[PDB]
């Protein structure tokens, strides 16, 4: 339950350094999954069943389901983009990356030196998550429907053909 | 030497510097999204590492 | 913990948002009506006023892990539900020029006012970042709704993008806040700390993140470079409730988050936002000084207009009349956005299509609109801080709270940024009165119109006698 | 830490191991062995899956739990989905889901 | 026995990296994708967090994580097909007509 955290961590960490640096659609969404299924294989061992199961259940399952909708309607076969590739020129790259490296840093020396007795990584069932959910944070539920719902409405709006 | 105003003049420069930073600023306005996604991670960064100097 | 009648007669403005969404929707399945549609819009937003006047007659209380009602959140949720009523009538004659669905407007205006309700009473991380996404994701339908014309999607791309990309910062800090305090809950971010020992890295972090997503949603530099673009290309009445509501319900959860969490006086904090409302002030100042477009000069004005509320916000914890300054100052912004964007909105309405130009071209405006002229030129002054306007007490409020707190860099920033201002007011408000070359017939028209006369209205007697709406922003107390 | 919640605990990981393998060394026999010689309503209907595909999870937590929350669970379920059936019934009238107008 | 630290510095990592390829990249659906690595990263964070302090609200914050992360990505993927209908090109570089 360790080895597992470690080993899908390092997973996804290398599927979204393949996905950002990748040229087609189909391949840099296909490393998503992956990279979706490495964050549920640690959400796993950490105890919370009900956030893994809903990473591959919706956000491996249906949003990236919706991106693969998306790339195979607009058939991305490479319009002036992947024969530049521009973003490979380290001209290009280096500044944010570099940018990016000192978030890191900042934000690693900021997670360093916090007080950590560990996490146990006893099991956190969907039982308890729908407790709370319709218990202490009914408002929450009530308002996420509404959000979906603005999203719909917006989606419906923009995205429809006429 | 006076007869066009030098105290005026030198009290209207402020004016000339208000309009040199503008349009000065106004160059971080180029329009492109992608610079404006660069702007707030330089942000994100500064207001970091001001956080953490400051503590 | 449970919901009580008592929780539930609190939760009415809420409640009758919703309902009026779930209404309004199946209007709209029954038959696609735009006078229907936007009377029952209108008709839940008057309601949830009255509402709110049913929730003062109670108690202010804890509705929910999550929600707090108090006289704060009656009058944020006040300020959000007369920005929306003005955004529908001003909606309206701009819809009429529309040619496609003219409906779901109204329906993304409730959901947002929904959002800015969230937000007013939002006494956790949950709602405040539902309310944050309830704002935002139906401006992101908003600023697109006019999506075949190009300057609308482009404004559209930029704020989805850029939105996102805010609420992933204030997510990955409200998960490093929460990593380091055990509750979400604002009076818990940082009660597990003492002598002296307030300044955890881990709760910093996430608050500096936090920061980051908030000052993009309240165009605080420098998360500010989206504001004139979204601004301008944006339709009219979005532009006014995004000018509005959005700042006004953001700002207050702000305040509600500064004022209750142990952290809120940490000094790396208040050095940051210092910084960010010097910057801000300045910033968005000096770059509304060589703008011909409108909208574009309203945009660095609420930049630094926020830096304003930002230099009220960061004596919170030293002085005792900072949530009243920034109820007042607040209540007059209000006035004059509304104004503004309401004689912007009026003057592009009906909506000439895809194609055409949506130009304002307020030169010469007094010889055909004259009292539309008059009501501009009282925003042009009240933005300006002009005295015998709301603008003008809000500053003084904002003035007097650096002041006392002393911060006199900041107070200095004030007063530069003024005299800016004043610049830039005074030209669109001088060349309202010039001659051009060259360059309705309904009551909803008319509405609109009675909406900025009132403002103008409201601007000039509260800047020239404030008590009332000073006794109305101190009785408006939230729990100490 | 139980011995049948190990061994369970292995046997499904011999069963997911030796189930990819045999799929993997069938199609690896497959290609060694023997010689040689549009429309925008599926992005529609993509997202409408996705949106109550969410609304679905919220009530995938609740029916676990429904005894523990009670009634007042029950009415905060019944307004969640009289709200996803109001945007269903919305859909459905406006013609989003209509697949042939 | 797992540290909190790593699991916060694994979600730092993946936020950093979404943020990387939400800014170097032109394409405006390689931009929504990195939108999504970072939205996933905080939600991990988020998780973890949870999963420390043995609480159910980490799996909460994430649920309306995931729900935030649906509807901005039909949004998005809504605005990124009316831009191709309207311009046959994905360049976020050339929709940038409004300038100061
Ligand atoms: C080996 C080198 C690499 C080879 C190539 C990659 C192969 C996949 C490697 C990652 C996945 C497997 C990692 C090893 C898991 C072994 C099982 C294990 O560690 O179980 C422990 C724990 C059991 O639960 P618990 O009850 O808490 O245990 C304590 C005792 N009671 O378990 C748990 O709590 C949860 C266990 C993890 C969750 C299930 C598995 C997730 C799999 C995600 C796959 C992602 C995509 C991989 C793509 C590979 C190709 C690139
Ligand atoms: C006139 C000058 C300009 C004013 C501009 C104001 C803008 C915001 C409008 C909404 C503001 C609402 C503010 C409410 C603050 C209430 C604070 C409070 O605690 O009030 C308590 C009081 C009852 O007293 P008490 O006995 O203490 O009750 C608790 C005992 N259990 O309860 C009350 O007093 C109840 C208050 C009810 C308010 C109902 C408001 C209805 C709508 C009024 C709109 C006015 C028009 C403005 C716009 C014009 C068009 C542009
Ligand atoms: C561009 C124009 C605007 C310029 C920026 C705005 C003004 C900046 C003024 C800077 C003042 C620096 C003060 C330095 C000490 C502060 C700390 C301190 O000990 O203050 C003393 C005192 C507070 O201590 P206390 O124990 O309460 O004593 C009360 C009796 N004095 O303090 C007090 O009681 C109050 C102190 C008041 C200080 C003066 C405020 C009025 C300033 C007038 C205008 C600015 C100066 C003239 C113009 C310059 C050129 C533009
Ligand atoms: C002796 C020192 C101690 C006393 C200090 C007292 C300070 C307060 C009182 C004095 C204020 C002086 C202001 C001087 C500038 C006045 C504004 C001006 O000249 O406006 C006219 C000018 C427009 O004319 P034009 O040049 O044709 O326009 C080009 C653009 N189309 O406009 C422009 O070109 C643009 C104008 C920009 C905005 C106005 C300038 C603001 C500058 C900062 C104001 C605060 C100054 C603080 C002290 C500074 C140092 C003395
Ligand atoms: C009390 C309000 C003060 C600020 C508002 C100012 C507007 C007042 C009403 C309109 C006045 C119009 C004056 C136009 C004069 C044009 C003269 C042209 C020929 C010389
Ligand atoms: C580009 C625009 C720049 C505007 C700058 C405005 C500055 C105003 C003057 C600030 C003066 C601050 C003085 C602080 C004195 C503190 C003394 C503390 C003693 C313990
Ligand atoms: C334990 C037995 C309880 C029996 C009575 C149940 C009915 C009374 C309590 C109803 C509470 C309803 C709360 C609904 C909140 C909806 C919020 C919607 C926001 C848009």
């Amino acid at each position: 339950m360790e080895f597992a955290f470690y080993i899908c961590g390092l997973i996804a960490i290398l599927a979204t350094l393949r996905v950002i640096t990748h040229t087609n659609p189909v391949h840099a969404l296909l490393y998503l999954i992956i990279s979706l299924l490495a964050i549920s294989g640690v959400f796993f061992s950490l105890g919370a069943y009900f956030a893994g199961a809903l990473e591959i259940i919706v956000y491996a399952g249906a949003i990236m389901v919706l991106f693969v909708f998306v790339v195979m309607m607009l058939n991305l076969g490479g319009s002036e983009i992947e024969q530049e590739r521009q973003w490979l020129k380290p001209q290009v790259w280096i500044g944010p990356a570099i940018l990016s490296a000192i978030m890191l840093v900042v934000i690693v020396y900021a997670i360093l030196g916090v007080n950590d007795q560990g996490i146990d990584g006893t099991p956190i069932s969907a039982k308890a998550v729908g407790i709370t959910l319709f218990g202490p944070y009914v408002l929450a539920v009530e308002l996420a429907s509404m959000l979906l719902l603005a999203g719909l409405v917006v989606a419906f709006h923009v995205g429809r053909e006429e | 030497l006076l007869k066009r105003d030098p105290l005026n003049s030198m009290m209207n420069i402020p004016a000339v510097l208000s309009r040199f930073a503008g349009k000065g600023l106004l160059l971080s306005e180029n329009g492109y999204l992608r610079w404006y996604v660069a702007s707030m991670s330089i942000g994100a960064v500064v207001v970091l590492a001001l956080l953490m100097v400051l503590r | 913990m449970t919901i009580t009648p008592q929780n539930l007669i609190a939760l009415l403005p809420l409640l009758i948002v919703g309902l009026t969404v779930v209404v309004v929707m199946l209007s709209i399945a029954w038959r696609r009506n735009h006078f229907l549609n936007a009377t029952l819009s209108v008709i839940g937003l008057n309601a949830a006023l009255v509402s709110l006047w049913f929730v003062g007659q109670a108690g202010a209380m804890d509705v929910t892990p999550l929600m707090r009602v108090d006289g704060f959140a009656m009058l944020y949720t006040g300020l959000v539900l007369l920005a929306s009523l003005a955004t529908c009538t001003f909606a309206y004659p701009w819809l009429e020029g529309y040619n496609d669905n003219k409906d779901e407007f109204y329906l993304l205006v409730l959901i947002a006012a929904l959002g800015g309700i969230l937000l007013a009473n939002a006494n956790h991380l949950a709602s405040l970042f539902l309310g944050i996404e309830l704002i935002s994701l139906p401006l992101f339908g908003l600023v697109g709704y006019a999506f075949r014309q190009k300057r609308s999607l482009e404004a559209s791309i930029k704020y989805t993008i850029l939105s996102a990309a805010a609420s992933s910062f204030l997510l990955f800090g409200m998960a490093l806040v929460y990593a380091q305090s055990g509750d979400l809950s604002f009076v818990a971010l940082g009660k597990n700390l003492g002598d002296g020992m307030l300044n955890e890295p881990l709760l910093l972090a996430g608050f500096g993140l936090m920061i980051v997503g908030l000052g993009f949603k309240l165009s605080l530099v420098p998360f500010h470079l989206w504001t004139p673009d979204v601004y301008q290309g944006a339709p009219a009445p979005v532009s006014t409730f995004l000018a509005t509501a959005s700042k006004i319900a953001i700002f207050g959860v702000v305040m509600r988050l500064f004022l209750y969490a142990p952290v809120g006086d940490s000094e790396a904090i208040r050095v940051v936002l210092a910084i960010i409302a010097f910057a801000s002030i300045i910033f968005g100042n000096l770059m509304a000084l060589s703008q011909t477009n409108i909208k574009r000069l309203l945009g660095y004005s609420s930049i630094s207009h926020l830096g304003y509320l930002l230099v009220a916000l960061i004596a919170l914890q030293t002085g005792e009349m900072s949530m009243e300054a920034v109820g007042v100052y607040l209540a007059g912004y209000l006035f004059s956005s509304l104004g503004a964007f309401g004689v912007v909105s009026l003057m592009s309405s009906p909506y000439r299509g895809p194609d055409a130009d949506s130009l304002f071209s307020y030169r010469g405006l007094f010889w055909h609109r004259p009292i539309l002229a008059a009501v501009m030129t009282v925003m042009m002054l009240s933005l300006a801080g002009i005295p015998m306007t709301l603008g003008f007490i809000g500053k003084f409020y904002v003035l007097a709270v650096g002041v006392q707190a002393h911060l006199w860099w900041l107070v200095g920033a004030v007063v530069v940024g003024s005299a800016i201002g004043l610049y830039y007011y005074l030209r669109v408000a001088v060349s309202l009165y010039l001659h051009a070359p060259e360059q309705p017939s309904n009551w909803q028209y008319s509405a609109g119109g009675i909406v900025v006369l009132i403002s103008a209205l409201l601007v000039l007697v509260l800047g020239v006698w404030p008590q009332p709406l000073i006794s109305i922003v101190r009785l408006a107390m939230p729990l100490m | 830490t139980s011995t049948e919640v190990i061994a369970h605990h292995w046997a499904f990981a011999i069963f997911l191991i030796v189930a990819i393998g045999l799929c993997c060394l069938m199609l690896v026999g497959g290609w060694f062995l023997g010689g040689r010689a549009l429309s925008a309503k599926f992005y529609l209907v993509a997202m409408f899956f996705v949106i109550f595909d969410v609304e679905a999870l919220y009530l995938f937590a609740w029916s676990t739990s429904i005894r523990e929350s009670g009634w007042v669970g029950f009415v905060e379920a019944a307004i969640f989905i009289f709200v996803l059936l109001a945007g269903l019934v919305y859909l459905v009238r406006i013609g989003a889901l209509d697949w042939t107008p | 026995m797992i540290p909190l630290q790593h699991g916060l510095i694994l979600a730092a990592i993946l936020f950093v990296l979404g943020l990387t390829g939400l800014v170097i990249r032109r394409n405006l659906l390689f931009m929504l994708i990195g939108l999504e690595i970072m939205i996933n990263a905080s939600a991990l964070a988020f998780v973890v967090a949870g999963s420390y302090w043995g609480q159910t609200d980490g799996q909460v914050m994430y649920i309306l994580a995931i729900s935030l992360a649906a509807a901005e990505a039909s949004i998005g993927l809504a605005l990124l097909l009316q831009l191709h209908r309207r311009r046959q090109n994905l360049n976020i570089d050339s929709v940038s007509e409004m300038r100061g």
